[PDB]
């Protein structure tokens, strides 16, 4: 979830 | 008289440094985005949207500005510059010297779920009954690239003089990349090499090039990989697409620090990691390689950055 | 083609701001030195310190910088970016951002302790058994002064076409307000009112001037201040001394932030609320106020500043 | 001893 995926 | 009416017009007119531990024989040079009134190179695109929204009258005394977002940070001081009040949506999991300069510069600030990203942020459509607010819309707003491709690709040209053949920039809504090959490729008429960074967790643009499944990932290069093609991505003039990842881009941050004494962020890391991997070709080498450092390392403070 | 070598040679062209909510009229005017290869004025001594020191053979390769110190900062990229060794002395009262700032850039950090200030910062003339060390001397060293004498001067004269009246800058070593007066005295040949400021907890320089008791004293305002009269700081060209508070300099700060949209340091709020004290004074009313802002306040996250 | 005095 870091980048987050969206 | 060189004075600026407010702090948005003094935009720009970034430098461009020539590396010494990257590339070969000082092909690589990076251009110093963090050198901008709100320190990134989003400073340029805060701007011209506030001022192309006054242009066309949909931003007006007593509108409040909304987005979701170092888009932030530009649209937060142009605000305060210009006498705007401004909601923003940015996701949680963003370094919080930027949180911290947002409440300084008086926005109303609402963080959004990490898990959903970027797309989660877009949780920001919801906030704008409209009539009072106005979303700049930073992922399709045209305002965007033009801004880059009046000034960001004209500021290349001229400090190359025509020189440049090949520009390197990562992708967060495109508008960088986009404004500046447009400006140099159909302005200038040189026809460069465009060539956009992504990291290897979320590559939605060299899936999509590929024809193959989009699979977009979680990853930590703050600024780019927002996990779908935005609009302001203009694919046409894009050349060439690199990957890169994390940790790579982390430890050639830290490397532009401690062997450069470049103060640049992350995403300014994964830049100069694919514009050094194509310095490094022999097809490359008689190449002058241009790359846009969008951001300066003290934004990043609190990140696996330091 | 102007692609800077390193990161050193990019120094100054910084931007002139004029105030919306100071001043009378706009006759107050800001010099925006956040906008720095390391984000503040300093970038430009440790520079031309380095520079100097190279150009008479006392600074050589194998040869390990010192200095007492924003100058730190500045003197780390410098070091990094043309290959130097260096080891620093710092008031462990600083904020912790530039502590940060420096062990990333390759620093050899010694924090020093608080109550003692810049004079035991100062613990730094121990340090340098030479032949291995050479010692910059921030505050007597002339190279400190003369670039501001060369570009930050010159930048102020021809950005207003002459037409500067006054210039307003904070007082830590002096060389800023020293260089520029020099430069447009002396070089431009127009008598421009010189203001250096200083805390109100520590007015020193004023003390001195009225031939008074010099008793220095604490305070918040971060570079200047330093408890005595520095060597670079030429008496002769000043004109005027203006005290300033600790909270008044942070609150003014924070308006610039909030009312500007600029992203000012602690000192620059103090340097800001001298100069629109002078600028509603009737006899100001025709003039232009020029003031230095040293620094930018991502710098200053850790401090009361936020 | 905020500044520091020195
Ligand atoms: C999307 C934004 N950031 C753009 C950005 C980018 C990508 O630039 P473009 O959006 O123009 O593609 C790269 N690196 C950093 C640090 C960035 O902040 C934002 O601040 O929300
Ligand atoms: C003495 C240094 N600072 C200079 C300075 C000054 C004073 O500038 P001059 O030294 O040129 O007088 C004002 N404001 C800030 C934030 C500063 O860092 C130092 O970084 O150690
Ligand atoms: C700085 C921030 O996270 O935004 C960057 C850009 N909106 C993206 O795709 O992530
Ligand atoms: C930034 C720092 O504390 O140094 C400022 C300057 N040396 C002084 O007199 O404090």
């Amino acid at each position: 979830f870091e980048y987050g995926d969206g | 008289m060189a004075i600026y009416a407010d702090n948005s017009y003094s935009i720009g007119n970034t430098p461009l440094v020539r590396l010494k531990h990257f590339g070969h024989n000082g092909n690589v040079v990076v251009k110093i985005e963090g050198r901008n009134p709100s320190y990134s190179v989003k400073c340029r695109i805060g701007a011209n949207m506030v001022w192309q929204a006054e242009k066309d009258g949909t931003l007006t005394k007593g509108k409040e500005i909304v987005d979701a977002t170092n888009t932030g940070i530009a649209l937060a001081y142009v605000a305060a510059a210009r006498g705007y009040k401004i909601t923003l949506t940015m996701p949680e999991t963003m370094s919080l010297e930027r949180k911290r300069l947002l409440c300084g510069l008086g926005v109303n600030l609402v963080l959004t779920e990490g898990a959903k990203g970027m797309k989660g942020a877009i949780k920001a459509e919801e906030i704008v009954d409209p009539s009072r607010y106005v979303m700049l819309k930073q992922f399709e707003n045209p305002a965007n690239p033009q801004i880059h491709r009046e000034t960001t690709g004209p500021e290349i040209w001229k400090d190359t003089d025509g020189k440049v053949d090949v520009v390197v920039a990562g992708v967060g809504t495109g508008g960088s990349i986009t404004g500046i090959s447009r400006a140099i490729k159909l302005d200038f008429g040189k026809q460069i090499t465009s060539v956009a960074v992504e990291p290897v967790e979320s590559p939605v643009i060299s899936q999509t090039l590929a024809g193959e499944e989009v699979k977009p990932g979680p990853h930590k290069i703050q600024g780019i990989g927002a996990g779908f093609i935005p609009k302001n991505l203009d694919l046409s003039i894009i050349d060439r697409v690199e990957t890169v990842d994390s940790d790579t881009a982390l430890a050639t941050a830290r490397r532009l620090m401690a062997e450069e004494g470049i103060l640049a962020g992350i995403s300014s890391g994964a830049a100069v990691a694919a514009a050094d991997r194509l310095a490094k070709l022999p097809e490359f080498a008689d190449k002058l390689i241009v790359v846009i450092l969008p951001s300066a390392s003290e934004r990043y403070l609190s990140t696996a950055l330091f």
